[PDB]
């Protein structure tokens, strides 16, 4: 996982040397700004299964094609493998504000990715579709506070650059 | 004025037969008969409690108002009776907000969503002097209404093409959800009450969720922002033969 | 390996062009169906000619003439032949350009003037 | 909404100020060239439905596909709400042109125009080009330099009216990208 | 999309109720009318390459004026526009004839094409000179039935009726 | 909404075609055992008011918390608008069958419908068994192989009658999950 | 470029030897095939204009959506490029029958291919529709011979299992 | 590789001097815009996808002999590398901007690109006209006048940022002309 912790830490085990002042120093930001991205993600984790609902129409909305026999949601069993793995994308995004970085994302939502949705034909526009729609569906005081929505909407920017 | 979805991929409003049995000697109106009457109230239910489902000890209080619509056959009248009653309060004024209730009442009787912060303070200054039925009343009795409703038709919401502002459509189209919604599921909370005040807009899935069948829902989002940033000046410039001028 | 229609079109461009006239552009070559569009914007031979640049003020009137005295053929009678989905179409449009055919045109026909 | 005069009062009223003759200055020959602003306008109410109708089968020139199956002016249904849409925004330039301030064209037309295309299915870099056509159709009557259609008027520089209405068709298009 | 279906359960959804046994009445004349409009429609399906040929040449024998600079076909473009929106017509004669309702016209067809055919000078007699030319071309032991002339020769006045 | 007929024109509408002599073998043989339609969705709505009713009270039977004060359909209001939800889902259920096309069920039904039902707590892991009991029952009606009950047809089958209706119901049990 | 004669160098090159018995056996096999590949290549350079504008609305006959707004048939530029592509593509598989290996279609046409489609938010399924529709065009007496008709698909299925 | 504070020690090495005093206190004032700095960096980094795909588009609508036949961003092979060569440069700017010093993008960038570029025949005036347009675009994100997309942040003024991102952009075409 791609930390605060982890980064410090392998550029030290890689010069071999202890943990110096400027390592600790790094650690004193994940003390200052673990409040507005812990807040981001108790607020995602209690209202996801609403978002998900909502985020995935945003999908079979624009690309309504899909639903065509044929295409990626043909039938119903393949429809809720949609709204499945969007929702493994928002649980994704709950462990980045939990972890401090962009590792639950890197190491598994995006390493490998491109990889398989070009082998089963999936279209990785539609699942840009679905997270874009919640980054600009979302207001600043309302649904969270100013520095937690900096904070949620930046991992998604990173997804969003991630796939395309 | 023209309106590609109105009479075409909607239906057609309901209502009384004409307007010209006010003006008969001998009748009040083309009598309905009670296969053609009860069938009419069942719109005007639909429509000013939103889908409610009201039940059957909640529609023996309005035995009154409808025993006067059959006998009186201005749908008006029947519109003003139903929103001064017990289960037109107790849904849509008891525990809302005050621009929750004030934009219910464009909803259901009008069609249309408030245009302005202006018009919908103006609905507060008649709350302060007389409550909700000055509120109600002075819906009922305007010029809006009756250029485009009158005693005849049910208050239906129409699709115009040439609204005052393009900002009336889009609060219409938030306020009208899809078919098996209804007005009790935001907790109280107004929808259109943060655009109306900041002057922004809507969210575009929530627009396009009312939509009727045939009208590419949802199609034309760019995958970047919904809306509009009103500080960027951008440079759009036309080629003439020499250069390009930005006549800016 | 040249040929004879070929050598006798190039050397018409070697005369001046105050003396060669439209056989000046005869060194341009026919060129694919797509580069004669929007990003590219080639230009056909024809367009170098005065009869590109023909607007008489005068006009046929068309009702002077006896009835059964005026043709009038389409070049189709099929929606998605005239026009597809896509806006690629031979006869409607700006599209009609984007051809493989006439890119160059036969002005050693008449004259040097 | 608000017109010249009223945009110069706001300006004034965030410094609790008097609209003293520095100010009016700008103000003195507004309505000193305010002839050839009332010249110009009936220069295009005149000639707005060929106009309009000229933009916008000019813009299905340059792109055939919005009349195929799948275009979005496709049957009678669409073109005609197309046809109708750009002689409103047509209508909301020549007040802005009338008042000398683009207030009423970015708040009753423009405001919540970009949610409205984007739940319909409007194209929208096509929808720009309508415009930007009848934006060079608005100065060619202005300047009397259109190719048909001379008009009547007297004779001097209009070249700051046609700046300032091609300003406002400019608006259209940053409002809608 | 005016049908005999469509019209009978938007009254059964506007009262609230289910189907009723007055509206399973309704689709047994949907199959009694059908095989004189099923066999409308078929003859017009291998035949309209030729009938839409005849029906747009009787715009231009009558009305030679079209081709002076200014109206409506007066370049060879405007020709093949004008032969394509009788292609278009008979098409949705040729779906109405499938649903058994006027649905297909006034849906694409008829809604806007007074305010269409306004604004561009496209005339109006000249559209009915064409359509008209076609509805008494109709022979009716010749080219097909008794009664599918019929159902053929109703969609046609209905569209030289809401035309005109 | 669109029946099975103009489903049919929207897809040649697509392709901007003339409906041939290969699509009207599949909308002849529609109204061919086109009397069987008509022959089963009065087997659906005679039967409507009971079905509805053995629907709802099985979903007591196998979630008896639902009638534990918290629980959903705990007081008579609740009690009365879960069964009415049951009237309106098996309403348009029925106007499909009669179309032959989910149109009507997917438009005027189940558009919106999950946002709402975690919008005022109905429990939709429930509301789905609540579903798929009046399914097991309305197949068996449509088969003629109800215990009481035995409405007399004609011989043959409905096999594929009722399973086009086994569709248009996991169609609401899929939207609400 | 992949060819016969290519590979049967650069393996002789690596080892460091002379061109021994077997790689002279190897061109012999470009000898007795190259009458299938050749008749092909030449059907194809003469009618070119005619497959890829029959292959180019094959996409937007399966995929009507990409004339929606931000998609990537909007304007009349964009499908210019798009038939520029597909063509670009078909001149490759003339490349191809040519040299006699996938040669041009590895470094001309496939390789980078999958950064470029998925930066610009193409659809690689629309690139691979038009490729596909023109492997089932083919009837194997009437355009070309037998033989030529297995060379002329195997290449055209080569790149669509290149893009998938 | 020197940060914004490794420039103001190195300085005081060369004279042996401790750091204090007037020096102190202009660091003091470089850690108060230092928010300002970390705000922007996120808006660069958010939008890094779209900037290198409008910028090699943009570069190509200029010069439309780059995809011509022979054209250096002519093949997909040629293609995936210019715009894998035009986000390394938009990275090692966002590195600059971090920092506040210009010292990693200068030697581990820029050091001998332009002799690379001339190796390989790459156009050194596109590049330029590639990399003129990531300065517009950056500009108008830490300024907040995109017309394409407006962040959120607290208010206030970032000028200053604007114009130490605009000097690093500068460098990039100054170095590889
Ligand atoms: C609707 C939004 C989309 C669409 C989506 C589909 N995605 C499908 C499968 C799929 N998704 C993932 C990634 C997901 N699984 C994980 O374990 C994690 C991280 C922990 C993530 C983000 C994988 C690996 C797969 C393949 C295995 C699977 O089936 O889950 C999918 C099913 C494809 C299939 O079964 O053939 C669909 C339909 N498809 C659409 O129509 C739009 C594009
Ligand atoms: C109505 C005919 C007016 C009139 C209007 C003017 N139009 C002017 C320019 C113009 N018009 C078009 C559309 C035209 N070009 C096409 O290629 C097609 C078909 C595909 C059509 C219908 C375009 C593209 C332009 C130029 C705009 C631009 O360059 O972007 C114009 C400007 C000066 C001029 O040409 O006259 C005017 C005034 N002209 C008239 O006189 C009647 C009153
Ligand atoms: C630029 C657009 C023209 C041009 C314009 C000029 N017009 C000038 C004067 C002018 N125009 C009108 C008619 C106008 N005033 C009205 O009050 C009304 C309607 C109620 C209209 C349509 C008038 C009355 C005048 C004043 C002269 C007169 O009374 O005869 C003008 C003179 C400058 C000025 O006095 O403001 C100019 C330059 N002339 C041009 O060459 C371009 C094409
Ligand atoms: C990416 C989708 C971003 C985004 C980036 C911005 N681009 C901005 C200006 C700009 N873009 C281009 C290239 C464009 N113009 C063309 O003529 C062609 C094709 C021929 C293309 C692709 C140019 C030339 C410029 C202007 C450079 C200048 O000003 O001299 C820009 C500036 C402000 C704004 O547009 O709001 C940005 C932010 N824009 C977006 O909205 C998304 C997030
Ligand atoms: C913000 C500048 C606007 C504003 C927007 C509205 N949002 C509305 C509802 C809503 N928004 C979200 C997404 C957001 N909330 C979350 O809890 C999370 C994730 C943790 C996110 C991304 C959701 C899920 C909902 C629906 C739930 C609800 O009923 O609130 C909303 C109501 C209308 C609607 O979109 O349905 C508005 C108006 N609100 C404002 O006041 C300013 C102007
Ligand atoms: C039963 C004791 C009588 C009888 C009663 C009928 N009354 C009918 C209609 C009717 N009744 C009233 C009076 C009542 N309703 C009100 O709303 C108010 C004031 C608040 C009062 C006092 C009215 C106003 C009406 C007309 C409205 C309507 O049409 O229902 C009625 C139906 C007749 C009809 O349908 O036209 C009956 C049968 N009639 C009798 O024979 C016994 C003696
Ligand atoms: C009309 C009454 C005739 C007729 C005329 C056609 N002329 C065609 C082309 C053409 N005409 C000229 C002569 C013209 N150009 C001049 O410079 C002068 C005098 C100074 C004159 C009289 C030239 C040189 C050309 C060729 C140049 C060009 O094509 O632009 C023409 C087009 C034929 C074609 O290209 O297919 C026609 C139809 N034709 C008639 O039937 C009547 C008798
Ligand atoms: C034509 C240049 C466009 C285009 C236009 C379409 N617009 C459609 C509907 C529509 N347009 C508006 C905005 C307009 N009405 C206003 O009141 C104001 C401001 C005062 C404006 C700018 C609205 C509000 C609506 C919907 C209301 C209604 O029509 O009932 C439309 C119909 C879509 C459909 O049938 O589904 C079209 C086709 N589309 C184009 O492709 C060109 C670029
Ligand atoms: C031939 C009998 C006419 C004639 C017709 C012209 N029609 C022109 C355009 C046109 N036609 C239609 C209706 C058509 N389009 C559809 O999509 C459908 C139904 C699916 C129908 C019936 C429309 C909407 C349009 C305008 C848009 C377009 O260009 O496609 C036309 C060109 C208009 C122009 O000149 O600017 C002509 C010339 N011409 C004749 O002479 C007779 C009257
Ligand atoms: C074999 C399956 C059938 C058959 C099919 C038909 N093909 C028709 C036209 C046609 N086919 C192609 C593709 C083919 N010809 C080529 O030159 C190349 C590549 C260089 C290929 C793959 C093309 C390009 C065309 C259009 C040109 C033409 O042949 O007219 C055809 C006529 C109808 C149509 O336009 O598609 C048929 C019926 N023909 C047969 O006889 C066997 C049974
Ligand atoms: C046309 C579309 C359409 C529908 C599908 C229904 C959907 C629907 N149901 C309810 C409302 C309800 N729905 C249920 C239903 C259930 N709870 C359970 O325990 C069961 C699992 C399940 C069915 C047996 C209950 C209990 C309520 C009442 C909630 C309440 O009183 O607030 C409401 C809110 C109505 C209101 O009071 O304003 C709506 C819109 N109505 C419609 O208009
Ligand atoms: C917890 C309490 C409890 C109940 C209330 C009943 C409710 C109930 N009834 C049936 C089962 C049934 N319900 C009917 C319907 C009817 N039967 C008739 O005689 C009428 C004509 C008509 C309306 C009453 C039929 C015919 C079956 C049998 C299964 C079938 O033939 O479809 C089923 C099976 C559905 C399934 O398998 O998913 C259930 C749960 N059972 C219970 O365990
Ligand atoms: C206005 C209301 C109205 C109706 C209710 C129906 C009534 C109806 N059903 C059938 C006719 C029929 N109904 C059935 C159906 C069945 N037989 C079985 O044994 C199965 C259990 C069951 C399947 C659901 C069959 C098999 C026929 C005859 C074949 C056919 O024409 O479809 C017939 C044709 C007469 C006949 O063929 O005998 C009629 C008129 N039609 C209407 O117009
Ligand atoms: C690790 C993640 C991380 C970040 C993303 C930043 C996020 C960030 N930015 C600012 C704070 C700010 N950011 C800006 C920046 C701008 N305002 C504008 O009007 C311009 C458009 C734009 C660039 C000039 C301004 C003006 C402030 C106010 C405070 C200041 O002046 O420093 C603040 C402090 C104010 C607050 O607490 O809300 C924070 C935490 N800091 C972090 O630690």
């Amino acid at each position: 996982m791609k930390s605060v912790i982890t980064t410090v830490v392998s550029a030290a085990d890689a010069a071999g040397r202890f943990p110096s002042n400027s390592d600790l120093e790094s650690i004193q930001g994940n003390i200052q700004r673990s409040a507005a991205r812990l807040e981001a993600a108790e607020k995602l984790a209690g209202n996801h299964e609403a978002v998900v609902k909502e985020a995935g129409d945003a999908c079979f909305a624009k690309y309504a094609y899909l639903k065509n026999p044929g295409e990626a949601g043909e039938n119903q069993e393949k429809i809720n493998k949609c709204y499945r793995d969007v929702d493994h994308y928002m649980r994704l995004v709950n462990y980045c504000l939990v972890v401090g970085g962009t590792g639950p994302l890197d190491e598994w939502g995006i390493a490998g990715a491109r990889e398989v949705y070009r082998t089963l034909n999936l279209p990785t526009s539609a699942y840009v579709a679905s997270i874009a729609y919640t980054r600009d569906r979302l207001c600043v005081p309302r649904d969270m506070s100013a520095q937690a929505g900096v904070e949620f909407s930046a991992y998604l920017d990173y997804l969003i650059n991630a796939l395309s | 004025a023209f309106s590609s979805i109105q009479n075409v991929l909607t239906d057609a409003p309901l209502g009384t037969p004409s307007a010209m049995g006010f003006l008969d000697e001998r009748t009040e109106k083309p009598l309905m008969g009670p296969s053609e009457m009860d069938e009419l109230v069942y719109a005007v239910y639909k429509q000013v409690f939103g889908n409610a489902h009201i039940m059957e000890s909640e529609r023996a209080e309005l035995r009154d108002a409808e025993s006067l619509f059959r006998y009186l056959r201005d749908v008006r009248e029947f519109v003003r009776a139903l929103a001064k009653s017990n289960a037109y309060t107790s849904r849509f004024l008891q525990g809302n907000q005050q621009y929750r209730f004030f934009e219910l009442n464009f909803k259901h009787l009008l069609g249309r969503g408030p245009r302005s912060l202006e018009e919908m303070a103006s609905h507060s200054a008649l709350y302060a002097e007389g409550g909700f039925e000055a509120v109600i009343d002075a819906i009922l009795d305007s010029d809006e209404y009756a250029q485009e409703f009158g005693s005849t038709v049910v208050p239906y919401c129409r699709f115009k093409g040439e609204y005052p502002t393009n900002e009336e459509f889009n609060r219409m189209l938030v306020l009208k959800g899809a078919n098996s919604t209804s007005d009790k599921a935001g907790k109280g909370r107004s929808k259109l009450c943060y655009s109306i005040a900041a002057g922004c807009s809507q969210n575009w899935l929530s627009m396009s969720k009312a939509l009727p069948f045939g009208t590419e829902k949802g199609t034309g989002f760019n995958l970047i922002s919904s809306s509009r940033n009103p500080a960027a000046r951008p440079r759009i410039g036309t080629k003439i033969p020499g250069g390009v001028v930005f006549s800016s | 390996v040249s040929t004879t229609k070929a050598d006798l079109r190039y050397v018409g461009a070697t005369k001046p062009a105050a003396v060669g006239g439209r056989r000046a552009m005869n060194l341009m070559k026919q060129q694919p169906f797509w580069m004669y569009g929007p990003p590219y914007n080639a230009v056909t031979q024809d367009e170098y000619e005065p009869i590109s640049a023909a607007a008489p003020k005068a006009f046929v009137d068309y009702q002077i003439f006896a009835p059964g005295t005026v043709k009038v053929s389409p070049d189709s009678v099929n929606a998605n032949e005239l026009n597809p989905v896509s806006g690629m179409s031979k006869y409607i449009g700006k599209t009609q350009k984007l051809v493989g055919d006439q890119g160059i045109s036969d002005r050693s026909d008449k004259l040097p003037m | 909404m608000l017109d010249a005069f009223s945009r110069v009062v706001v300006n004034s009223d965030a410094k609790a100020a008097y609209v003293g003759g520095s100010d009016l200055q700008a103000l003195k020959s507004f309505i000193a060239d305010g002839n050839k602003r009332l010249d110009a306008v009936n220069s295009i109410v005149s000639n707005a439905s060929c106009m309009v109708s000229d933009a916008v089968s000019g813009m299905i020139c340059e792109n055939p596909g919005l009349i195929s199956p799948g275009g979005n002016c496709y049957t009678n249904r669409r073109m005609a709400a197309c046809l109708r849409d750009g002689e409103i925004i047509l209508r909301y330039v020549s007040y802005a042109l009338l008042a000398g301030d683009a207030s009423v064209l970015e708040d009753r037309c423009l405001n919540g125009l970009k949610e409205t295309y984007i739940a319909l299915g409007v194209p929208t870099n096509s929808s720009i080009r309508a415009v930007s056509i009848m934006k060079a159709q608005a100065v060619a009557f202005i300047t009397n330099t259109a190719t048909e259609r001379k008009m009547s008027f007297a004779a001097g520089d209009c070249t700051s009216l046609a700046s300032e209405v091609a300003s406002y068709f400019d608006r259209v298009g940053a409002a809608i990208s």
